[PDB]
């Protein structure tokens, strides 16, 4: 999930936007 | 574990901003 | 409006802490 | 929703738990 | 300035990018 | 006043995220 | 890189507070 | 009310930074 | 208290130091 | 030392939330 | 104190509540 | 810059004040 993805590596605002509703 | 807990606090702040009116679920795995 | 955006920011940080491993949902109005 | 309920009045931590998964 | 523009109304992320270097 | 100080705090956090490597400028009123 | 991204978020919050009406530029290098 | 809760959040972050090793006390109204 | 003093008006960092240990 | 300084910022935010009207002392050792 | 306890290991909201007044 | 200086080592409020305008 998001912790694995974005706490091991920076995520941009576009990568983050995948987790949105 | 603390590092992860700290990171997650910023993650949710960032989703809050990026998702806007859409909202989001936060499900740490 | 802005005040609501501000409020929301703090609610997500509080849900992050309260809900812990369960995670949470944030759906604005 | 949580904004109506918790931005117009202050929510306990108990009340906030309603929005936990 | 950014306070006038974005504290009196809510700014998109696009609008915020105006204040990026 | 205070409300503006509060608003500003959240704008800088949002500019930090939005602007990324470009960085940003914050000039209050 | 995440550690640095997290640190930077607090840095800007701190400059916001310390600089006050002067404002600041945030230029990460 | 909520506005005070919001204000308080930012005051504690500012006392954390200002007071440094002395630490601080936070007593709401 | 600090809320009365610093939520109704803006406190300098000097004024905030009053609430340091 | 920075890691600890960052952690402490979130600690105080968390006490602010958890302690509520009781308030708290922050004394880092 | 709290830094030793909760920055070396996560503390829940119940563990944190010990440091309250 | 500031990331090099203050993310490798703590900076006080006085060290931070150099980066101000
Ligand atoms: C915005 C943000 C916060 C935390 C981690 C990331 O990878 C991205
Ligand atoms: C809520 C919180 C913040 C920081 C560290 C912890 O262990 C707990
Ligand atoms: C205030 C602050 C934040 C982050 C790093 C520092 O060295 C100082
Ligand atoms: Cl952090
Ligand atoms: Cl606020
Ligand atoms: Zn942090
Ligand atoms: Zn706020």
């Amino acid at each position: 999930g998001i912790v694995e993805q974005c706490c091991t590596s920076i995520c941009s605002l576009y990568q983050l936007e995948n987790y949105c509703n | 574990f603390v590092n992860q807990h700290l990171c997650g606090s910023h993650l949710v702040e960032a989703l809050y901003l990026v998702c806007g009116e859409r909202g989001f679920f936060y499900t740490p795995k």
